């Protein structure tokens, strides 16, 4: 039987609990103002991603799996995985018809166009744009729009082995959860789709390679295009602006 | 990465 057992259902409930605030409203402030501007600048894009980044930190801090790590292990995982998780949120939030990202607390008139890439650093913008579109295209529409699938992919990439993590128990915990989240994702998809799920599982390593590549090559995208006085600091820890 | 560390280490309650 492909039906989920109690432990699998409970793991999914816990994941949904940890992610439950990602879609909360924004408060008035720099980030909301940036999302609401029709004419967005590169700095506005940084201000927008700040919301998602802050919320990923909070999500992780709810997970028992994350809380079994040392503080240094937790820090290394977030630093190493932030942009990868952000890119997966980007796939969930991208509308192929409109060629834009939206957010679930604002209407369709509020968006970030794919063509915002055309304003970024010419050294890297073209291939980052193409990589994002190619990554988006490998997903089936009903899978990239499934919040539980997206959340699990985020956790699979968050719980990746990182060379800087040296505590042996941290490394063990990370490896075990990488495996567990991958297996749970496949079980979930089997419970919905039966044998047809297996093709999705077979594609996961291809997806992850594309995800790691795009995220690892993102760091200079804003260089020369942003004044630090206009952009949130957290994204500036991941993207070099000066 | 001072701000990432701060956000990780803060009491969100
Ligand atoms: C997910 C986000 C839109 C919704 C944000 C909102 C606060 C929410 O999470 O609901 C979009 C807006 C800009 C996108 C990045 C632009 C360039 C990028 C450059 C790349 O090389 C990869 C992907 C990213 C990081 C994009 C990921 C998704 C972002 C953060």
């Amino acid at each position: 039987s492909y039906q989920l057992n109690a432990a699998e259902l409970q793991a999914l409930d816990l994941i949904q609990e940890a992610f439950k605030g990602m879609n909360d409203p924004m408060e008035q402030g720099r980030q909301a103002t940036s999302f609401l501007k029709n004419e967005k600048s590169p700095a506005d894009i940084m201000n927008i991603m700040d919301v998602t980044m802050r919320r990923f930190v909070k999500m992780a801090k709810r997970l028992p799996a994350f809380n079994d790590l040392s503080q240094d292990g937790k820090f290394a995982l977030l630093k190493g995985g932030m942009i990868e998780m952000l890119t997966v949120r980007g796939v969930r939030r991208f509308d192929s018809s409109s060629g834009s990202w939206t957010t679930p607390t604002l209407g369709e008139s509020s968006e970030v166009s794919i063509n915002m890439f055309d304003q970024l650093n010419a050294d890297v913008r073209s291939e980052q744009k193409m990589r994002f579109l190619q990554f988006f295209k490998i997903f089936h529409e009903d899978i990239r729009s499934n919040d539980l699938v997206i959340s699990m992919i985020m956790l699979i990439v968050l719980f990746s082995p990182r060379d800087s993590i040296t505590d042996p128990e941290d490394r063990r915990i990370i490896a075990r959860h990488h495996e567990q989240f991958s297996a749970l994702l496949n079980r979930y998809l089997e419970s919905l789709y039966g044998d047809d799920a297996h093709q999705l599982n077979e594609q996961l390593p291809t997806a992850l390679r594309m995800l790691r590549e795009i995220s690892a090559s993102s760091g200079m995208l804003f260089l020369g295009t942003v004044n630090t006085s206009e952009a949130e600091p957290l994204p500036r820890e991941f993207f070099k602006v000066e | 990465n001072a701000l990432l560390r701060y956000l990780l280490d803060k009491d969100d309650t």
